[PDB]
């Protein structure tokens, strides 16, 4: 119970943050995909954070789609943007 | 490059979802038919639409050729050579005379 | 801190000027309306080596998009069985600070794509070897879920020995 | 327009495909030269060893 | 609408040729490789032999 309850913990929480790390990184390669699928090559794309108010969710992404002036494959379900991937 | 005829009211959503599932681009050119064709599964003569299209990549085509068949979307081997394009068309145009004569023939007898 | 705000990441081309703040700086758009939305960004990303053919592209994203929903569960996973062992303390998620900084400062730098993890191959090479990597973070975090499974049947027959 | 799009974008195709063709063909045809230029390299050498022998 | 059309077959077009540049990098790396490899085996597989 004590090693379950001190060590297994310890590393459960070592192992979630690499595992949010390693999340992070993919996150960062499926954009990265997108960017060269939905964008066109040659790669010069620019990302940016992700980082939000806790309550302005639904306004960045009404933002978001109004900004949206490109894509128009669809209809005149994913996001029209190059690259939308909303996290936690 | 594929190509094949669909029914006119779906075709946009074929294109649609082809556009989307596909985020990459590709060619897209449509026609509509000139006349309804009676439909084999619905059994009746609803409009129908060209649906060729072109796009790279070995598995991309096997993909788009999976959805179009999924959307009940028959294809044919269409000749991009016009030499090619007008022999086949010549040798259809021959099989079909010869099944409409032998149609013909059936059909008289079955009535009589 | 307000770690338990959402997070939205996105990219566009460099040329992309958006419609709704027609003529200004796309940076300054993106502040502005980041400023409509009282929100802050910065740029992060890194120039992948993946020059692949389009259905092998189309290929690839599929699978990372798989991969990013798995990643995504295990995360999840994880931090419910953190909370669980009450050690999300001030929430259930973000409130354990990540290689020593807290989520929004880790998110706040993209740079990790590098030495340990840019193997230089190809997009399908680096997405196949990020997720064996989860699976032996999975197969631990079960590891842990064994051991607290056994913690607990131990802990029910000591209070069966104790029952009265 | 779409239609000279289309048949501008699969002329493009049609030419990168005899393009790569072309190049893959090269390449493969200096590795050929390669061993073949070197093949009168060892029949020189070749002749060498024979006058070698006559030599001794 | 066209500009949209246009800049997707420019797209393709680019993706095509670069998908056509890679391969023929990598077939220019691979006869590089060779060149030396196919020299080297048939200057042993010869000249070694006449030696």
């Amino acid at each position: 119970e004590q090693s379950l309850r001190v060590q297994l913990v310890r590393l459960a929480k070592t192992a979630y943050v690499d595992v949010f790390i390693n999340w992070f990184h993919i996150k960062a390669l499926r954009v990265y995909v997108e960017s060269v699928l939905r964008y066109g090559l040659p790669p010069h794309f620019n990302i940016k954070i992700i980082a939000v108010p806790p309550k302005n969710l639904s306004k960045c992404k009404s933002e978001l789609i109004d900004a949206f002036g490109f894509l128009g494959g669809n209809a005149f379900e994913y996001e029209p943007f190059v690259m939308y991937i909303i996290n936690l | 490059y594929v190509t094949g005829v669909i029914a006119r009211d779906k075709v946009a959503t074929l294109e649609q979802i082809l556009w989307r599932v596909l985020r990459g681009n590709l060619f897209f050119k449509t026609v509509e038919i000139e006349q309804p064709v009676y439909d084999v599964k619905t059994r009746e003569y609803k409009h129908k639409n060209a649906f060729i299209v072109f796009s790279h990549g070995d598995l991309i085509i096997k993909r788009i050729r999976k959805i179009a068949e999924s959307l009940d979307a028959n294809l044919y081997d269409v000749d991009s050579s016009n030499e090619g394009r007008s022999q086949q068309l010549a040798k259809v145009n021959k099989n079909l005379s010869d099944l409409y004569t032998v149609l013909k023939t059936t059909s008289t007898t079955l009535e009589s | 801190l307000y770690t338990a705000n959402d997070f939205i990441l996105i990219s566009l081309p460099q040329n992309a000027q958006p419609v709704t703040a027609p003529g200004s700086k796309t940076d300054s758009w993106f502040n502005e309306t980041l400023i409509g939305g009282r929100a802050f960004v910065s740029d992060f990303k890194i120039p992948e080596f993946k020059i692949g053919s389009l259905d092998t592209l189309i290929v690839e994203s599929e699978e990372l998009s798989k991969v990013d929903n798995q990643i995504g569960a295990s995360i999840g996973k994880i931090i419910e069985i953190l909370q669980g062992l009450n050690e999300t303390s001030t929430n259930a998620y973000r409130t354990l600070p990540i290689n020593n900084m807290p989520v929004p400062e880790y998110l706040e730098n993209f740079q990790w794509q590098t030495r340990k993890f840019k193997l230089d191959k190809s997009i399908k090479d680096l997405i196949t070897l990020i997720s064996n990597e989860s699976s032996q973070l999975d197969a631990d975090v079960r590891a842990t879920y064994a051991n607290y499974n056994s913690a607990k049947t131990n802990l029910a027959a000591a209070e069966r020995k104790k029952t009265g | 327009s779409q239609k000279n799009g289309i048949a501008t974008l699969l002329q493009a195709e049609k030419e990168a495909h005899e393009i790569v063709s072309k190049a893959r063909k090269y390449r493969q045809d200096k590795l050929k030269q390669a061993k073949t230029d070197a093949a009168k390299e060892i029949d020189s050498y070749k002749i060498q060893k024979d006058k070698e022998l006559k030599e001794f | 609408t066209p500009n949209q059309v246009n800049d997707e077959l420019n797209k393709m077009q680019a993706f095509i040729r670069k998908e056509a540049e890679e391969k023929a990098k990598e077939i220019q790396l691979k006869a590089d490789q060779e060149y030396e490899i196919e020299k080297t085996n048939i200057v042993r597989n010869e000249t070694n032999n006449i030696d």
